[PDB]
């Protein structure tokens, strides 16, 4: 019998000739690989609990290609749908782990590369915005930005990309993949940019949703037959705040929740 | 772009049913769809909504249980099944399209495309 090293599943997406259908198909496939056999609470799938999750089920891979015919593979943690690192050619790069258990988990990613690197910084938006020199509100998203971001990640091993541009490229990828997988609303925002072949920065309603995912997951899972103990404040597109008191309002907005 | 056209309205007695259709041309194209209604001299009000790729639904309290919204991508149509109709349901019903739906999907001002409306009339008393 032959013994093979273990593999994590790969989902493909290309910006080359991307359409509303190809992007929607990609996000649906990512969600499907995140939620196999998952628990569902108030119609919303819950991602696996990090505690007790076997290492051979901890990650999924997103292989991104572009019109330049380059390929980079991002690793997503299935417990929060977030990017933990990427591979380009014969090199892999990882955000600084938050703890020693997560540091051990990432050693199982990209076990065919000859060069492995860990950034001293983590991958949260605050830090990446600092390195990029721009907030999310001033970084345009769309197929154009993603096309360029894939090239920038690829060329980081060759010296053609410096860290600020790399951080900007992560901000683009994370929002167009991780946040779109988490939120039907952000999926639609990205699909509309593709539909019109335009790029534009995310408005305050998108940013606040991103910042609120953990708290929304908590409120839903702690609710009393769908009613929140305390209302959650979100933002409209014009920046004004509004309150949400019930899971039923979040059902069209959210697609996945972190385990609580 | 997208163009929307509603059909399926009519006159029914209390307890009757109607199935409204919101047909998108050339394609529904993963747009979310919201249904609204407006009676003479009253404000428009959102009734129900459905998202474009997961078919997640929302209903105003006044129509929960009685109304069911569903999406048929192959027919490029979003349906609103209306059961146990009441006189108070009399109105022109409109469908609207947005991608994504507004965060509160009864916010009509944020939708981008609208149909022309189909009339629903429910008699005040049973027939005969
Ligand atoms: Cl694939
Ligand atoms: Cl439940
Ligand atoms: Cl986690
Ligand atoms: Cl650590
Ligand atoms: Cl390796
Ligand atoms: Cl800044
Ligand atoms: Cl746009
Ligand atoms: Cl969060
Ligand atoms: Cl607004
Ligand atoms: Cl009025
Ligand atoms: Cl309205």
């Amino acid at each position: 019998a032959m013994i093979f090293p273990k593999q994590y599943p790969i989902i493909n997406f290309t910006t080359a000739g991307a359409t509303v259908q190809s992007y929607t198909n990609f996000i649906r496939a990512v969600r499907g690989r995140l939620t196999t056999g998952a628990d569902v609470r108030h119609e919303i799938p819950v991602l696996p609990n990090r505690v007790g999750l076997p290492i051979n089920q901890r990650f999924i891979l997103v292989e991104l290609s572009n019109h330049a015919e380059l390929s980079v593979t991002l690793a997503l943690d299935v417990t929060n749908a977030y990017v933990v690192g990427y591979r380009a050619g014969n090199s892999a790069y990882f955000f600084h782990p938050d703890n020693q258990e997560d540091a051990e988990a990432i050693t199982h990613l990209f076990t065919d590369v000859q060069n492995r690197y860990t950034f001293a910084f983590g991958g949260n938006y605050d830090r990446l915005e600092q390195l990029a020199g721009n907030l999310r509100e001033n970084i345009e998203l769309g197929n154009g930005p993603l096309e360029e971001a894939i090239s920038a990640l690829y060329y980081y091993s060759t010296g053609g990309t410096q860290l600020p541009t790399l951080a900007r490229s992560f901000i683009i990828c994370i929002q167009m993949i991780s946040e779109a997988a988490r939120f039907q609303y952000i999926e639609g925002e990205m699909r509309t940019r593709i539909r019109y072949n335009r790029r534009s920065a995310p408005d305050p309603s998108v940013i606040t949703l991103e910042n609120s995912w953990g708290r929304l997951s908590t409120a839903i899972q702690e609710s009393n037959q769908g009613a929140f103990a305390s209302p959650i404040q979100l933002q409209r597109r014009n920046g004004s705040k509004f309150s949400v008191y019930d899971v039923s309002i979040l059902i069209p907005i959210i697609a996945l929740m972190v385990y609580r | 772009q997208v163009q929307l056209a509603e059909s399926g309205g009519g006159l029914v007695q209390p307890g009757g049913s109607l199935r409204l259709s919101c047909v998108a041309s050339p394609s529904l194209d993963y747009y979310g769809i919201g249904w609204f209604r407006q009676a003479p001299g009253k404000e428009r009000e959102g009734v129900s909504c459905i998202t474009g790729s997961e078919g997640s639904t929302y209903y105003a309290d006044s129509v929960k249980g009685r109304f069911t919204i569903s999406r048929d991508n192959a027919k490029n149509t979003v349906f609103l099944q209306m059961d146990s109709l009441k006189p108070e349901d009399t109105a022109v019903y409109y469908c609207a399209a947005a991608d994504p739906l507004p965060l509160v999907c009864t916010w009509g001002d944020e939708y981008d495309y609208w149909g022309q409306g189909t009339q629903v009339t429910v008699s005040s008393e049973p027939k005969t």
